[PDB]
């Protein structure tokens, strides 16, 4: 309903952006095959598991697209500001062009700009103190520096769980979070729905989406520690590659 | 569109236009804030190539400007406040519109009716704007708290919104609406939530006791918690002494809701919340008393008389008595420039067979002591410690409940059965005493907190009465830097002499059948005024002594350290304070010498 | 209505020479922002008779009209003040206190309901602050309709609940806690007089409720005199059919029988003439108990009290002391406890550990309802200003044991728990009957050393070893009436005594004889003499009167009668020059050496050792940690 859960317009426009993504992607210039294309086939050759993104070549892609217009929408300022969507959406933009999220096989990482590229002139990376960390940076892409403690043993964490009705066939994909879950039963199969008899579903381990996360807590460099107080610590999320 | 603008609200905002336009002082102040942010924004972008939005408001203005808006906010902060903050955010938008938040206010004041302390509070003060002062405990360990919700909706694109009103939201409460977590839009399109769009705010809530100093003679303390968020969060440590501006909330259903006693959890929101300074009494010396001090200060023998004034009941130990006095005084305090602070105060310790009144005296100490807490053996938990009150209390901000020493900072800590106390504590004591501070990493809030409290302790002879003949050490029984740490170590003996005994029992019987009132009075003024500083007059005497001390004493007895020296220092400075002298004098030196000797011998 | 105008004129016109009180008192309470006023209802019956009876008949109606009649002037005064020279004004709370007609708590008619009643008791558990929204603004959620509910008087009924109607339904109404004004429900529970006179029964107690300025004024254990409103709540049958648990709405409260017939004083003074009075007294106590004469008299001087000196500074000497009955059975002490328990005007016999549900000490128990707190009570809280009878005193929980040793000296217990730091007084005097351990050998053992590892308990304890229904009355009589004082000649006599004492006794202690002499002991002797002079009731002591005490305490000393260089030479030399690791040298090896040196007693062994850990031989700390239960 309107007047409940309002909508609010924002300067952010994803439609054109996603296009812009497809444009820079594998259609790229500075780095005969464009870097993303070739890299993409190396993955497509099955050889390369993860994909590291870099914003600098995006900076270059824009100065290419700025000048040398038409004026193109600024991804960086939008990425660092959100970037969370930018992950998944970027992923879709890619998945099309290759030499769904269930079958991806590749990991996507990004590398922030400091840099000489800052010096372009062009923030996303300001190595920061956990003190310097404010609870207002949530969702921002940030770069920081600190002492590694903890640094954990990777364990497979599952993303989504596949059960199969085998009566209605189909599949049951249950995403999973936090520590624990309760396995689903009966059948949610749209065919097993409204039937007098719903199929019974049992999971299949080969199907489901699992991941090895790897955990760490980081502590203030302690030179950065304010004169008083004590050095702070911070948890961090890492998975896959 | 919501419930549509009310000329209630409209006139409230509109009415708050001229103010703040007059007084225009704020009008530029906000601009300053913006400026600061802008400049910092350029520093991040161009160089490698911040400030809060609340602005204080003096309540003095309103009375002149608007008595009814004055009175209204004071009484009905609920109504007046929100529209005002709106006006603010608007003018803010006006100042610099082009480039692309609450924009709160402190509400300075000019308080108040509505000036009351945590002891005297509610029920009429309920849901009015209030200013209360007191100590900070049990504090809190902030938790970040989330705001407004955002969702992407495919294939419809678009977006959603949501908001969340905490029980702490606003101040005066409201009919609460649970919003849960928006998902699965109707029509049934799922909603992909988005962060970084969705705003959040850090969260914290701390408890405030009524001012220990201003506390009544004796009774149970009555404290109240307040929530503080984002900007307000973390400004002060537990054990800080502060006055808080915030509204009185009743928030929560008081049991009438679920049909199947106590009611209506109540709390203070924010707001201004100023940290304030206090010494390290009350009292009132008028003209006459201060004069009395002044005249008396001239009296040459005054110090001994003082030293006598303490022990109506106690024979002897005038050395000790004098000692206590000096404890009350304490050699000023010295914080070097960009360097550690010299401890001014002295820690004292007494050893002897029981019936020494050691227990008894300590009470007398506590009495005129002007604070502070007393502790006996074990004792604990944490003594001075915040315990890092878990969990939260309230909102998710994990409280730090300031312990004895922190609370006793500025004050006299009595340690009874000091021997009994656990070494576990003792480790800390090393820090507290010497380092003069406490540090807490526990879980948790990572902070070092300052307890400046002075120290005295009484502990039994190691075993039985054997203290007397026993070797200077192992009579001790609590090595070691312990032993070093107490500035003073006193060995009292219960050994008997018939003559002495008669002398006692006379006094004793008489008891059964220089006025102390004036004492603490004489104390406070002396305390705040004035610091003797130091004089090369003595310095020689002192070094002479000290060298004699390490020199001949290390043969005689032990330990003699630089510690010994500093103790001398504090000692003299205090004696000057007793003298009231704005300077140090060599006589005072002779005294501190005499005493230290007595300590040694 | 308009009787209020009579209350306004009562606030104004009523004047005692030279000054009308209520006008001034109000003018200050507002200046104090007390929002409170204190009435003596008798003074009203003085100024206006009809209104008084009008009130005592059916106060439930009237009281609010008072409050309005007050706030009506309070506005006038409020404005006249605020304007010259420098809303929101709530209805004031008035505290009416009448000293006039007590009611025995055991005695309350159903005819007292909803009528003014004055009676007193001992507050057991002062319950526990709550929030009462007595003005509460409500809103219908869907209807968006708003309302306000105001509840003037209530039990804890619960009195009022939200309406069910704004489709919009079920109850749409939503509390705005912005606009509501909440009050404190203390919900104190008044217990009657413990000493008198159920005497066969668990004494009955009443529920009270205290709001606004009436909350928190009292620590439980404080004897108080309540003016309140007899009332009833249905509650929930714990009952039936139709029984409604009564309760006392309390307004206001006057915090704190000593009066007796002339003839009692007469026969008293007659007995006072008795030369054998002390002797025949000593004959009255232990009719059944054969002998124990030192004990027999000891009880006597005990009950007589002693010197209580508040003389500046706040240091207050106390009376009177402590009693140790410890010894083997067949001494009758346990029964005798019951006996004095009888004789003592206010007495509580608790042997424990506390019993059974009663905390041995003042305890803090939340009134579960109203939440916040109430004094759970204890032996001392209830026995304050009186006798306290303890047995199996060695068997007591450590937790309370501390509070004992502390309060015993200070007469005051301090409870810092949670939001309540209050320090409470026990003027109770404790007499303890311990059970010694292992028998006569404990006398062959050092006379002390029996208590925990700490004779300190003994150090605290001072004394270590007629129809009586009248004697109760007499005891009370002498107790309240006279404060004796001491004669200088006796005083010096005492000086000589104690000098001979600590002197000769130290001369005895030159050999490190295991056993003492305290100034405290001296003061004990003092309070004894005061006890006897108050037995003689004389404001003044006699030297002979003392001479008795000297010898009696000398007997207690006899009871008290019945080598650190050597033991530490042994232990220390052992550790130091024998096995520094200590390994191989533990309880076995000392058992050998000392066994083979014929000086070991397990108590002596563990005594020298506990001394070493306790002298913080931190090596002895370390060995204890390891070699001890490492064993050898």
């Amino acid at each position: 309903m309107s007047a409940a859960l309002p909508s609010i317009q924002l300067p952010v426009d994803y439609n054109n952006l996603f296009n812009e993504i497809t444009d820079f992607l594998v259609t790229f210039k500075q780095d005969k095959g464009p870097k993303y294309m070739a890299m993409l086939q190396k993955v497509a050759n099955r050889e390369l598991n993860s994909v590291i993104i870099d914003l600098d070549d995006i900076l270059q892609y824009q100065n290419e697209k700025f000048l040398q217009g038409t004026q193109a929408d600024d991804l960086v300022s939008a990425i660092q500001q959100n970037a969370n969507h930018f992950t998944e959406l970027f992923c879709r933009a890619i998945d099309n062009n290759m030499p769904p999220n269930l079958t991806r096989r590749y990991f996507l990482y990004f590398k922030p700009l400091s840099q000489n590229c800052a010096r372009r002139y062009r923030i996303s990376s300001k190595p920061l103190s956990v003190r310097q960390i404010k609870g207002d940076f949530l969702g921002q892409l940030i770069t920081v520096r600190g002492i590694i403690t903890r640094v954990s043993d990777v364990k497979p964490a599952v993303e989504v769980i596949a059960y199969t009705c085998d009566q209605c066939g189909y599949e049951v994909f249950q995403e999973v979070n936090s520590r624990t879950f309760t396995p689903l039963s009966e059948c949610t199969s749209e065919e097993c729905s409204q039937n007098q008899t719903k199929g019974q579903l049992f999971m299949s381990t080969r199907a489901s989406k699992f991941s090895a996360f790897q955990e760490c807590k980081i502590q203030e460099l302690s030179q950065q520690v304010p004169v008083g107080h004590i050095p702070r610590s911070l948890n961090i999320h890492v998975n896959g590659t | 569109t919501f419930f549509a603008p009310d000329a209630v609200f409209g006139d409230r905002v509109r009415r708050f236009q001229e103010f703040l336009d007059t007084f225009t002082s704020y009008r530029d102040s906000v601009r300053s804030i913006q400026v600061y942010n802008s400049n910092n924004a350029a520093n991040y972008n161009d160089d490698q190539d911040i400030l809060p939005h609340r602005i204080i408001i003096s309540l003095d203005d309103l009375r002149e400007f608007d008595r009814s808006f004055w009175s209204g906010i004071l009484v009905e902060p609920a109504y007046f406040i929100p529209p005002a903050e709106k006006a603010l955010t608007d003018l803010a938008d006006s100042m610099d519109d082009v480039p692309h938040h609450p924009w709160k206010l402190s509400f300075k004041g000019s308080f108040g009716a509505h000036a009351l302390s945590p002891r005297t509070l509610t029920a009429q003060h309920l849901n009015k704007l209030v200013s209360v002062e007191g100590i900070v405990t049990k504090t809190s360990l902030v938790r970040p708290k989330l705001i407004r919700s955002v969702h992407y909706a495919a294939k419809t694109g678009r977006f959603h919104y949501r908001d969340y009103t905490d029980a702490t939201t606003t101040l005066t409460t409201r009919i609460p609406t649970p919003a849960i977590y928006p998902t699965e839009d109707t029509e049934g399109n799922k909603l992909t939530t988005e962060y970084g769009y969705s705003t959040f705010i850090d969260h914290q809530r701390i408890t405030v006791q009524e001012m220990p100093e201003m506390a009544p003679a004796g009774q149970l303390p009555r404290s109240i918690d307040v929530i503080l968020d984002d900007d307000l969060v973390d400004k002060t440590k537990p054990g800080d002494r502060v006055n808080v501006v915030g509204v009185f909330k009743s928030l929560g259903a008081g049991g009438m809701n679920q049909s199947n006693l106590i009611g209506f959890k109540t709390l203070i929101l924010g707001n201004t919340v100023y940290p304030l300074h206090a010494r390290s009494a009350r009292q009132m010396l008028t003209d006459f008393d201060i004069r009395n001090i002044n005249k008396l200060s001239k009296k040459k023998d005054i110090f001994d008389i003082l030293s006598q004034s303490l022990a109506p009941s106690i024979y002897g130990h005038d050395h000790i008595k004098k000692a206590i006095l000096l404890m009350l005084m304490g050699g000023v305090e010295k914080n070097l420039e960009n360097g550690s602070h010299l401890r001014g105060d002295i820690n004292i310790l007494m050893v002897g067979d029981p019936s020494t009144a050691k227990s008894q005296l300590l009470r007398f100490v506590l009495n005129t002591a002007s604070l502070a807490i007393a502790t006996t053996g074990r004792g604990s938990s944490g003594v001075g410690l915040t315990a890092a009150v878990t969990t939260d209390r309230e909102t998710g901000e994990r409280r730090l409940e300031a312990g004895a020493m922190v609370l006793a900072d500025r004050g006299v800590v009595c340690i009874d059965e000091f021997d009994k106390m656990t070494d576990v504590d003792r480790v800390a004591i090393h820090e507290v005493m010497e380092q003069q501070t406490v540090t807490i990493a526990k879980a948790g809030i990572h902070t070092t907190l300052n307890a400046r409290c002075s120290v005295i302790a009484a502990a039994n002879p190691v075993f039985g009465q054997y203290d007397v003949n026993r070797d200077p050490h192992q009579n001790i029984a609590l090595p070691d830097s312990l032993l070093s740490r107490f500035d003073l170590l006193f060995v009292v003996t219960d050994d008997i002499n018939e003559i002495r005994d008669r002398s006692i029992s006379e006094h004793v019987l008489r008891t059964h059948r220089v006025t102390i009132p004036f004492l603490r009075k004489y104390v406070q003024y002396a305390k705040e005024r004035v610091i003797p500083q130091l004089t090369q007059e003595a310095i020689n005497v002192i070094v002479k002594n000290y060298t004699d001390l390490r020199n001949d004493d290390n043969t005689k007895k032990s330990p003699i350290t630089a510690r010994t020296l500093e103790t001398l220092i504090r000692l003299a400075t205090a004696h000057a304070k007793v003298r009231l002298s704005k300077t140090v004098n060599k006589v005072d030196a002779k005294v501190a010498a005499n005493l230290l000797r007595f300590a040694l011998l | 209505t308009e009787i209020i105008k009579s209350f306004k004129n009562f606030i104004l016109e009523f004047r005692l020479d030279s000054q009308f009180i209520y006008r001034d008192q109000l003018r200050n309470n507002i200046l104090v922002k007390n929002y409170s006023l204190t009435v003596n209802m008798e003074h009203l019956i003085g100024y206006n008779e009809d209104i008084y009876k009008k009130l005592s008949d059916e106060p439930s109606d009237i009281i609010p009209l008072f409050e309005t009649a007050i706030t009506q002037v309070a506005k006038r005064i409020s404005i006249l003040s605020r304007a010259q020279s420098a809303n929101s004004l709530p209805t004031f709370q008035l505290i009416l206190n009448s000293n006039a007609n007590q009611i025995p708590l055991r005695d309350l008619d159903s005819e007292h309901v909803s009528k003014i009643v004055r009676l007193s008791g001992i507050i057991i558990s002062t319950s526990v602050l709550s929030s009462r929204a007595t003005y509460l603004s409500i809103m219908c959620r869907n209807c968006r309709h708003t309302t306000s509910i105001t509840i003037n008087n209530f039990n804890t009924g619960n009195t009022v609940s939200l309406p069910r109607s704004c489709n919009c339904g079920p109850d749409p109404y939503i509390i705005i806690h912005e606009s509501s004004k909440f009050i404190d429900q203390q919900f104190l529970k008044l217990q009657e007089i413990p000493e008198l006179v159920p005497v066969g029964e668990m004494p009955r107690n009443l529920t009270m409720t205290c709001d606004r300025y009436l909350t928190n004024k009292v620590i439980p254990g404080t004897r108080v005199t309540i003016v309140g409103i007899y009332s009833i709540y249905n509650s929930k049958n714990g009952s039936g059919v139709a029984i409604r648990t009564p309760y006392i709405k309390i307004l206001g409260i006057q915090s704190d029988v000593t009066m007796f017939t002339e003839e009692e004083e007469e026969e008293f003074l007659q007995l006072s003439r008795n030369p054998k009075l002390y002797e025949i007294l000593t004959n009255s106590i232990a009719p059944s108990i054969f002998g124990n004469e030192d004990i027999k008299k000891a009880i006597v001087c005990l009950l007589m009290g002693g010197s209580k000196k508040i003389l500046p500074d706040g240091m207050r000497l106390r009376g009177d002391i402590n009693v140790l009955l410890l010894g083997d059975p067949g001494t009758a002490k346990s029964q005798l406890l019951k006996f004095v328990e009888k004789v003592s005007p206010i007495a509580v016999y608790t042997s424990g550990k506390g019993s059974s549900a009663a905390g041995l000490t003042a305890s803090v128990q939340r009134d579960p309802m109203t939440r916040e707190f109430y004094l759970e009570g204890g032996a001392m809280v209830l026995a304050d200003g009186g006798v306290v009878c303890i047995d199996e005193f060695d068997k007591m929980r450590d937790e309370d044991r501390v509070a004992i040793h502390e309060a015993m000296e200070q007469q005051t217990i301090s409870i810092a728990k949670a939001g309540i730091t209050t320090v409470l007084n026990s003027r109770t005097s404790v007499l303890a009957a311990a059970n010694p351990i292992y028998g006569r050998y404990d006398d062959l053992k050092s006379p002390g050393d029996n208590i925990d590892f700490q004779t300190t308990i003994l150090s605290r304890f001072d004394m270590i070893f007629i129809s009586i229904e009248k004697m109760k009355r007499y005891i009370t009589y002498c107790r309240l009436k006279c404060a004796p004082r001491l004669s200088p000649q006796a005083a010096e006599k005492l000086s000589s005594n104690f000098v001979t004492i600590r002197k000769q006794l130290l001369i005895n202690e030159l050999e490190s004889t295991e056993r003492p002499i305290t100034i405290r002991q001296l003061e004990a002797i003092i309070r004894i003499t005061e006890s006897l002079a108050k037995l003689e009731l004389s404001p003044i002591a006699q030297e002979r009167h003392v001479d008795e005490a000297i010898r009696l305490f000398q007997a207690s000393t006899m009871d008290a009668a019945s080598t650190s260089l050597s033991e530490i030479r042994r232990f220390e030399q052992e550790l130091k020059r024998r096995l520094p690791i200590g390994w191989s040298t533990s309880y076995q090896t000392l058992r050998r050496e000392f066994v083979d040196t014929h000086r070991f007693s397990q108590l002596a062994l563990d005594k020298a050792l506990y001394a070493l850990e306790k002298h913080e031989t931190i090596q002895l700390r370390h060995q204890g940690q390891n070699i001890y239960r490492s064993g050898v």
